[PDB]
């Protein structure tokens, strides 16, 4: 996996199917929920790590309005 | 609280004058890494580690910059 | 004697039941079948009176 | 226009008669509670009162909305 | 399978602590916060994270969220542990009911 | 300019509202496992006590609709919870969709009373001791209350998340202009922002289970 | 159409068929509701 | 007001339908809940001996 390849052909070695990214967003979900959420005596952060994730991902698309409200001019 | 400055006083210090040849000497290395091309060795987990702790000079640089300022939110003029 | 040795058999599969953390739900239902759900006297969600609930 | 200007005027007065229903359906609702917390055992007689002061509560509110539309479209 | 007993050492609910072990090596202890430091005054000076009216509800919301976590925070961690163990009890004990009803048999 | 939350949000040229509709659910994992972690237990404690409280007054036929309901008020509930997140884009403050979620229920609702139940159906158009003078003016009643239900439905769910999320953003505006005066005037604002965010947490619950208990009572009618 | 009919359409087939019929004709009604609302618009 | 742009409406009415009528249902039923286990210690097809 990535952290130890160093190749650039493991890009296209990759599967880049429709299924392919589907299993690749399944595998990630059930790592992060095994590990951060899937445990007995779970914290609370498990879930506001998504929540941030959430925020920044909301404040992303919204750039294009709270561009136009600049205290600078540059 | 003061723990900071506790760990403050080992790494946020000015280098002193008789390190500088040491950082030169790193600084030597990776020119010599990109000389001959050897970067490649470098599996991506140090690679985003060093491209890590590039952003974080970048980030000293910009915060030089604000303190060059006089100001926190942009240019104030 | 028929009806002992049954039990004696039907009793070590109660004493040597997987305990309750690692057990799915299917699992619990093969060990006490009385707790399944009557899929068929209530087919939909939650398969069971609401008051019992 | 002044007959253009004159229908936001009249169409927004008219809904104003919408705050009898807001305060007719509180006291229905509220006279529910009271009402089945003295006689409990009546409680499916009861709300069958409460719907019919419901109902014709928001008539009177529903006549407003009437006006409120008949002024800004119909006209 | 069972589950682990616990989740992923997380730092103030954002980060979780392999950041801080994994930038420990090259510049300490500090590294990681005079990373964040940094990367929120670019931010905010270079008007990456404009200050608006939806700031100060961000520093409402996040402090209701502050305050409600760290007020029923443990109420609800040991209910939630309180519900296990009380459907553990329940069960364990007609584990026994079926074994006492047969050895009578 | 204001309202600019509201706007369907559109990243790199996507519609990327299909995504944020698309997340709430991500939020309840779910186990067949018999003793689990503390989030699915506290969860799966909820939904027996919502299912237990909505569904306890319904018949047979009413409690079939129990995964709908429930699934309803789960929805609901996560999406203006997760609507009050700073920048975040509320899908229930859209009329569009909350439209899409009145209308089909409160129709599939009064439909499957006037299929079966149609004798008792058209005599529900008629309290039961009313008198006969007063007979006729009250049908042309309930039949515009009838139809102005799934739109009721709709708006006061919009209108009311809507109407929160832009006080909240107003009064938040106001402490902002505020910094560079008066500094208690500003604490004392931001402490009625604070109180102001309380309420919207408990208009955004109480509005899930008025959506909710509304379609729920709908059912029992016709049912 | 293997796993998908699997996980996706026997579930829901209790209500798909039998429980939320009503609720398809709905649908349309919104549908039809919508595309009068966007025609004139 | 951006709720009157009746451009976008199906672009929130799609995925909703997409998530409110399957993906939280699904869920749902994966939400269980088991009939508690009393069975009773009185379970004995007995006879009189044979007499």
């Amino acid at each position: 996996e990535v952290k130890l390849g160093e190749l650039p052909s493991w890009i296209l070695m990759r599967d880049f199917s429709p299924s392919g990214i589907f299993g690749a967003f399944q595998r990630g979900y059930y790592r992060y929920y095994n590990k951060y959420i899937n445990v007995k005596k779970g914290s609370i952060s498990g879930i506001t790590m998504v929540l941030a994730c959430y925020v920044l991902f909301s404040y992303s698309f919204s750039y294009k309005h709270l561009k136009h409200e600049r205290l600078r001019k540059y | 609280l003061a723990t900071f400055w506790y760990y403050a006083k080992v790494e946020l210090v000015p280098p002193t004058p008789a390190e500088i040849p040491r950082a030169i000497q790193s600084l030597k290395k990776i020119v010599n890494s990109a000389q001959t091309g050897s970067f490649k060795q470098l599996t991506v987990k140090e690679a985003v580690l060093n491209g890590l702790v590039a952003t974080e000079v970048l980030m000293w640089f910009y915060v030089g910059e604000i303190i060059g300022k006089r100001g926190i939110i942009g240019y104030d003029v | 004697k028929a009806r002992i040795v049954e039990y004696e058999k039907e009793m070590e599969k109660m004493k040597n039941l997987i305990p309750f953390d690692q057990m799915t739900i299917e699992d619990l239902n093969e060990a006490f079948p009385e707790t399944k759900l009557d899929k068929k006297k209530y087919p939909y969600w939650p398969h069971q009176p609401i008051e019992n609930l | 226009d002044i007959d253009t200007a004159a229908k936001f005027i009249g169409a927004g007065a008219a809904t104003v008669g919408v705050a009898g229903s807001g305060a007719g359906i509180g006291t229905v609702f509220g006279s529910l509670i009271i009402g089945y917390a003295r006689n409990p055992s009546l409680k499916q007689q009861l709300f069958s009162y409460a719907i019919l002061g419901f109902a014709l509560s928001e008539a009177m509110g529903l006549f407003c909305l009437m006006v409120a539309f008949l002024i800004l479209f119909a006209m | 399978p069972p589950l682990p007993e616990y989740g992923g050492k997380v730092r103030y609910g954002l980060i979780p602590e392999e950041f801080f072990q994994f930038l420990y090596p090259k510049t300490g202890v500090t590294g990681p916060y005079v990373l964040g430091t940094g990367l929120i005054l670019y931010a905010l000076s270079k008007e990456i994270y404009v200050i608006s009216a939806e700031t100060f509800t961000a520093l409402s919301v996040l402090g209701v969220m502050v305050y409600g976590i760290k007020k029923y925070g443990p109420f609800v961690a040991d209910f939630a542990d309180k519900l296990n163990e009380q459907k553990l009890a329940q069960l364990e004990e007609a584990k026994q009911a079926s074994i006492q009803h047969i050895q009578n048999a | 300019n204001l309202f600019a939350s509201f706007i369907a949000p559109t990243i790199l040229g996507l519609p990327a509202a299909v995504l944020i509709i698309l997340f709430p659910p991500l939020l309840i994992p779910t186990s067949k496992y018999l003793i689990n972690n503390r989030l699915i237990t506290t969860q799966q404690w909820l939904i027996k006590l919502t299912s237990k409280q909505m569904m306890t007054m319904h018949n047979t036929k009413g409690r079939t609709w129990s995964l709908m309901l429930v699934s309803l008020i789960i929805f609901i509930a996560t999406t203006n919870l997760l609507g009050l997140l700073p920048h975040s884009f509320t899908p229930t403050t859209q009329l569009s969709m909350n439209l899409a979620m009145a209308i089909p229920l409160w129709a599939g609702t009064v439909i499957m009373g006037f299929r079966s139940k149609i004798k008792n159906a058209l005599a529900h158009f008629l309290p039961q001791g009313t008198p006969t003078p007063l007979i006729p003016m009250l049908v042309i009643i309930e039949t515009i209350s009838l139809l102005i239900q799934p739109m009721a439905l709709a708006v006061r769910l919009t209108a009311n998340i809507t109407a929160g999320h832009l006080l909240m953003h107003l009064i938040g505006s106001a402490t902002l202009a505020m910094s560079t005066i008066n500094l208690p005037s500003t604490l004392i604002i931001f402490t009625i922002l604070i109180l102001l965010t309380i309420l919207e947490i408990a208009v955004a619950l109480i509005q899930a289970y008025v959506f909710t208990l509304l379609v729920s009572l709908y059912l029992h009618d016709n049912t | 159409l293997q796993s998908i009919i699997k996980n996706i359409w026997i579930p829901m087939k209790p209500y798909y068929t039998k429980v939320y019929q009503e609720i398809w004709i709905g649908m349309g009604l919104m549908g039809f509701i919508v595309y009068k609302i966007r025609a004139a618009d | 007001m951006p709720q009157l742009n009746t451009t976008v409406w199906p672009t929130m009415i799609t995925p909703m339908l997409l998530t409110l009528f399957l993906i939280t249902q699904l869920k749902m039923l994966n939400t269980n809940y088991h009939l508690p286990p009393s069975p009773k210690p009185m379970k004995m097809k007995n006879y009189n001996k044979p007499w």
